[PDB]
């Protein structure tokens, strides 16, 4: 049973509706099943340890023991009379609600004293290393006190109550073994309240550590549920949210960024210059477009971001063509009227808005570095929203520099300042970008080997590729993790592999001479690089040209291995390498033997 | 796959066997047993 | 009950002190809770299961039954003598120190044994796959076998034992289902030994997975309370050891940092030059603070870190101005009389230390690449400390090039080398900075939309912004990932945002024709990208000028939202385009339907 | 007990093989352990929760008692016939088979109903956050109703059932308190299904949140036993897999890095020139080797990676030296006789190999960006092998130019393109690589304090200095994040590190006057600040020269204390700060008030 | 969209199609977003008594029925098209049909010979 | 078709099924169901 307790209410027999909550001048008692005994046991149980410390400063006020917080009603328990029906309990133990206020506050009040004393323990304990993971060493007990005695800053607790801490830390410390009093000798075996547990933690040299091994598995389980990295490489439309995409801002470096690496960027590759007009804030500038391709931004594919064009540490030449200075570096939209990749000449430029200037001409944000006058770091700002640019078939984002005056200085200059780290950051997750497209939901596999070398480094903050780079990414260190993908072991990831592998070059032999029979020996190592190079770095997956790693059988493979390999892993899973993780154990243990020796005879 | 016969209630190679995954029961053993401090006791 | 059992040392009458922990020869009976029993047989239970395989290999020594580490005594079972005497135990089932070991030790072996067997099932189990996640789909087992047959590299272990290694598995795997002995047919239904656990880790097609759903939301409900993203943008002093700063060393690029965008960096705007002289080590240099601005790290406002300006690929002009060329580049503090930004000509600065010189003039730190003669990467590098400039008014750090002969060629030169990478690390977490002072607790809410655009990337390593940025960033990935921030479903985070948009935008309509009667399809669609754009760059919230996301109300409102959101999630969660995805899953079961089928013939 | 329960098959005597899986019709009963009914009643009870909706829409049939999924058989119960013999269990409560299906696919088909009712109950309630965290703050009823009466978009479902959804609301929010029937006024206790846990996660103003601070620390202490942190200077050789070095693919900027500051890449440091040829693709190129010394990467000491050499924005000077414009950039190996840094003349040089040259000579490839013609960003790239490089003793990877025809423009030009940014990704994670050599194990104490300030940004991808990186970088997140190594706490981390200089200091005093007795107030002051420094950046105690730190004891003894530290924090380690922490959150509840107070006077 | 999607319904003597392959084929066509790949024999049972076409193999004589039985056993029996007259459930409302429209709009006295309101028209 | 075994009377995938349409019995369930006012009172 569970939830709070009802019983019988009003003339009848008891059915389901004659029950109401049985609440009254304590509030209502909920039932307190056996596992939710546990927890409050195990707290008031580290409270109860505390003793000594409580009566030596009279503080506290007795142990606490989690049967003055309860009581023994009987009746029906469940979540709702319904239900509650099927839960007849007789005497069973519940909580009011008066009282799960105290047994809360109480835990709280005595929480904070013990969270006190029990931190001047620690700086005293674990000022020397009272645990050794591999066979033992002792370190004369005389010497360690004289020496804490010494060490130990004035303002502790230890200094003021050392056997009144002492009886609190033997519960806690399976190092330090009390003198039995009647015999005035040690015991051997150390009696710490944490009997169990401190038993279980043990680096146990057949397998690394229980507590180790089993966590970092559960933990890489909840993951490969979580996030969802099942289904990594579906083939099929997935809602963006699906990809929990968060914290995703990137930045590059465009006017680099070929057009074709990168469907957000075309390039105005014209003959001639297009120098074009503008009035802003009544001053008249001219846009350059100059000598070069100049690639801007393009806005359509382009998810209604917070895009911020950092100018800064860049070259400004305005040393020579004098034509640069006095013109303020601005980011500015074109609307051109012909595409552009078409747009040759001025009259073809619909129009042009400086989305957002620098005030001050080119001649205050330098700053001299050694004959080259760098920018003074700055950061001009648009914040481009999908449909700003409704209708409009072509407009473009340039971060330019608006030219006062247009010279034969400038002839050959070009001021795009988009060789500046440009921070596109999408301000609105639900949208996602691909191949030059918005969409709202990705197809996974259709990403695999289907970018090139730079047309995935070249990806834009929050599109398919960033996203099915953020997705195997996860699975990436969930193999890296759990299982052990880097070494000779023949794991379950490289594993699920390997059998893609032989099934399919298996049946590309199949018709014809079949000369070659399936290696094995070959193909195992073969996809243990492919499974140790996608641990490695994640994102090759979805360059053309990947070898194993970018057949369509693979991914869709390891994940659903790897899955599976995880759900099993036991819990001895750190028997892996556990000898050489022994020995290096036993070799720490020696030297801190070494220091307990000093500290046994400097201060003897 | 040589026939055993005894040791274990069931064959390899025994008759009518069948490979057969179901969405519906996802193979898992016993990894994450909780064995931390507080949890353990 | 819990805790080592005790019992009456005194006799009969059992008191809060004729009690004592019942010890002995085998050393302490600790109770064993009903729980704790539940992990012991569930660590036995998955050791057992390898039983037809610890027969094989003549290794083992029978079933571990928990029943023979434990015992049936009887007394009182607490954590002392006071609490103990609440819990008077009849025959309860406690196992002694000794037994605790053993248990432990035996466990401990025997993960061994399995843990590598189990090792060499799985290389060869998810060698194929045996998880789907959506529908059914088969692989005539005839095939399957003398498939494996192959592959299975000579060194398993699942090809000395086939059916010792397969009772091990067709308990871990309810894919295989062995045939009926007596009428030789499968079972439709699978019995894996874990029955349960495997049936609730199925994708349920209602809700993606309950196993993921459920730790996605505990995981990120951890964070929400132990980091304290609650109080994110609380309005009063904070300890910095509130914001647990870590791993905390971040790099600029200052002689560009403008001095109003960082108050950590101040700059020499003279007219002229001002060399200035020192002796250093023996030679005498003279330090330029040439033409231009030259921005210096100021020392006040500096954290005791360890500044490390790197130096390298930037440019070494020694080709022109000779001067150059022969000059030891260095990081030096310059302490001046009149504050900076004030210090005219060379009398004006006190003295001049070289913190840290590189050895070996500028033409062997050089390297040619491309005509451009670059800087051979190296790091020079002071340990600036609080304290050590004490009084001292004005001093700054300046990574400058310490010229041994100033010439009419570095006339417009300016050797800051400043240009280069500096890497400042705090090293002393304790003092935070903000605003240019040096701190020991911040006021979050004030850092709010305080900073400016760059006032945020020229933050500086472990300083309130940076502190700042750190904390929203966990609040940020725990609605990135618990809470649906990306996608129309206006979820608890977009939430609180518009509830406080409306009270906020009604006020405003107060007083005055209130002509506009609130929208709402406006305001949850404004409130949703700004929940968005928030999750989408954490930082933004910091700027100055930015929609919804900087009025104090928000933050303040979203965290303590998407708080009990995460708090009631549920466990079907995972609803949430729990369509798509199902219907992506059985797109890969389709595809593996299709493997299957290969095996199936190739290796008939 | 626990897994499925077996009965004599034999009949009687139940010996250990007399026994069987009682199997049948439905399966087979699988043992229903204390625990697990709590996990199927903790499922279910949060279902029940929502009768009044479930009514309301006619969906549903009735509360789910988990009495119905199970059964009152009788056997013995274990994981096999040997070991379920010591567990007879008398009417236990077993799941068939069958129903552990339904029991499944039925808390599925439930939570899909209520996950999406539960999300509308959801934007209505916390779009008004029903949780402060210090003290109280109500909100007049009527307004807050007559409020959301507005807010809440059309299609909600909490317009269509408002007290169909407070009935199930008023169990999840102790906010709402119901105004009892027959005295109708409020409870001041209010009492929400989920009495005790919500009663636990309260902030309890006297150490922030139990919830928290105990998860902040099972956190922690899972890493601690996991990614192996213990034994983090261990002195012996260790698998680079106890490393589970994943997700490592590291970026630099070579033809800077020093040839000492990195192994991995020497450099032809030569009088003159040393203009190669070779036929590549028909056309005739030459190598230049120009007159700086251009660093190559070498290709021993070189990991089988995946180098990808990515030359973009960087200068490329056609306009001046025409020579360099038609010659196609491209990675290419070289092959010397004589070992390289001896290496005079062409003669020297065994052959040239253009392992990757980029199609379009430098004039297609360029890009105006103010006079100096850029590169557009494109990544050449090779695939180097281990065993490839077989024999041959010396080899290095040169990402130069090719140029189609030297001249006399070209002659202090040197076109080595290696100033781009390389991207090294190793591909193969088993072999790691140090001081040059490659290797399978690393040996943690050895590369502490062995590289210097740059020997470790130089690191190369996946080398043990980027591995013996990546694992103080957990443990540094470790003490970052539960340890409170960020007040003047002299908390159990920076107390390991006191232990050491103490018993370090105090031998080095032994032997010779002693006129020093050991400070301990500057002691435990200077291990304050090497813990933070550690804990700050992580990297440090790897570099030559690093105060404390880098002595062989601290690490190995930090480690290990704050092992142990983690290993006892108690429940309430949030009492740290909890003060200021406090009184931060009765700032929020004030402000939040301030919310509340208009909700109530705008919508009266 | 499973079921009609193999026309089950034919109105003159008999035909058959080898279940089996049917089956298989279906396992192809039907778009894996439909419900009847999710629970064949879940929606097989509730199909049974829909198509008349589908009869169940027996379980003890593994063989069919010849008469099929549908829950709907006499409607259906009355809209096959008998071939001694089209459809009864046709050419009956065919007439019924006619009979509401003659006395409706007033095609009755279509031809009268005396003053009458717009409105009856 | 996996086999199911009791949910339902019969398994698609059973023996000796057969699909085989006769013009005798034209499949039809519910869907003229009379409710006007009239008609249905
Ligand atoms: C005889 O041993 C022939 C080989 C057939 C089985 C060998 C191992 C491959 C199949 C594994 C079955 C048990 C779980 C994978
Ligand atoms: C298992 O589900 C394999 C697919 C066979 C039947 C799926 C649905 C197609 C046949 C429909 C039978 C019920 C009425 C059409």
């Amino acid at each position: 049973p569970t939830g709070k307790l009802w019983r019988p209410v009003g003339t009848s027999v008891a059915t389901i509706d004659s029950l109401a909550i049985v609440s009254d001048r304590f509030g209502q008692y909920s039932f307190v099943n056996e596992g939710m005994r546990e927890t409050f046991s195990k707290a008031l149980f580290d409270i109860n340890m505390w003793q000594p410390l409580f009566q030596a400063t009279k503080t506290g006020c007795g142990p606490i023991v989690l049967s003055s917080f309860t009581t023994t009603t009987s009746g029906y328990v469940g979540a709702t009379a319904g239900d509650a029906l099927d839960n007849p309990v007789t005497n069973g133990v519940f909580i009011s609600t008066v009282q799960i206020m105290n047994l809360q506050r109480t835990i709280a009040a005595r929480m904070r004293d013990v969270a006190l004393w029990q931190k001047h323990l620690d700086t005293a304990m674990t000022m020397l290393t009272p645990d050794i993971s591999a066979g033992s060493a002792s370190c004369n007990w005389k010497s360690l006190l004289a020496f804490a005695k010494d060490i130990l800053p004035l303002d502790n607790l230890c200094l003021t109550y050392p056997n009144e801490f002492y009886n609190v830390a033997i519960h806690r410390y399976p190092a330090l073994k009390p003198g039995n009093p009647d015999t005035k000798l040690p015991d051997a075996q150390a009696h710490p309240l944490g009997e169990v547990a401190g038993a279980f933690n043990a680096a146990t040299s057949e397998v690394g550590s229980l507590v180790g091994s089993s966590s970092t598995l559960s933990q890489a389980i909840s993951t490969m549920a979580g996030k969802d990295l099942d289904l990594i490489e579906a083939d099929t439309p997935l809602p963006v949210s699906v990809f929990t995409p968060s914290l995703a801002p990137r930045s590059y470096r465009p006017a680099f960024i070929k057009p074709e690496d990168a469907k957000w960027i075309a390039e105005f590759n014209n003959s001639s210059l297009i120098r074009k007009t503008l009035t802003y804030s009544g001053a008249t500038y001219t846009v350059q477009l100059g000598p070069g391709p100049t690639r801007v931004i393009d806005m359509n594919a382009m998810i209604d971001s917070v895009l911020t064009l950092d100018v800064s540490g860049t070259i400004l030449p305005y040393d020579t063509n004098p034509d640069l200075s006095t013109s303020v570096p601005a980011f500015v939209l074109i609307q051109t009227s012909v595409p552009i990749q078409q747009v040759t000449t001025a009259a073809n430029i619909t129009a042009i808005t400086v989305v957002s200037a620098a005030g001050a001409s080119a001649i205050n944000l330098a700053i001299n570095v050694r004959g080259q006058p760098r920018f003074n770091m700055l950061h001009l700002q648009a914040t481009f929203e999908r449909e700003t640019i409704t209708g409009i078939p072509y407009i473009y984002g340039l971060g330019t520099f608006l030219i006062p005056s247009p010279t034969s200085s400038s002839n050959f200059s070009n001021p795009t300042l988009m060789d500046g780290l440009l921070t596109v950051t999408p301000v609105l997750l639900r949208e996602t970008t691909y191949k030059g497209e918005v969409v709202d939901a990705i197809v996974p596999a259709t990403v695999m080997a289907n970018q090139t070398s730079e047309e995935v480094a070249s990806a834009l903050a929050n599109d398919a590729i960033v996203l099915v780079s953020n997705h195997l990414n996860k699975l990436a260190n969930v193999v890296g993790d759990a299982i052990p993908v880097a070494s000779r072991t023949d794991d379950s990831a490289t594993s699920a592999i390997v059998s893609r592998l032989a099934v399919q070059h298996k049946l590309s032999q199949v018709g014809q001479a079949s000369p070659t029979p399936p290696d094995y020996p070959l193909l195992w190592r073969r996809a243990k690089r492919a499974a140790s190079m996608f641990v490695s770095n994640p994102s090759l997956a979805l360059q053309v040209g990947i070898p194993v790693l970018t057949q369509s059988g693979m991914l869709s493979a390891l994940t659903s291995g790897v899955g599976t390999a995880l759900r099993t892993g036991s819990l001895g899973k750190g028997v892996t390498d556990a000898s050489e993780k022994l020995r290096a154990r036993q070799s720490l243990t020696v030297a801190k033997q070494a220091f307990f020796d000093q500290i046994g005879s400097l201060w003897p | 796959g040589n026939v055993q016969t005894s040791v274990n209630t069931y064959n390899i190679t025994g008759d009518g066997n069948s490979f057969t995954p179901t969405s519906d029961m996802t193979s898992t053993a016993a990894p994450a047993i909780d064995l931390k401090p507080g949890v353990l006791n």
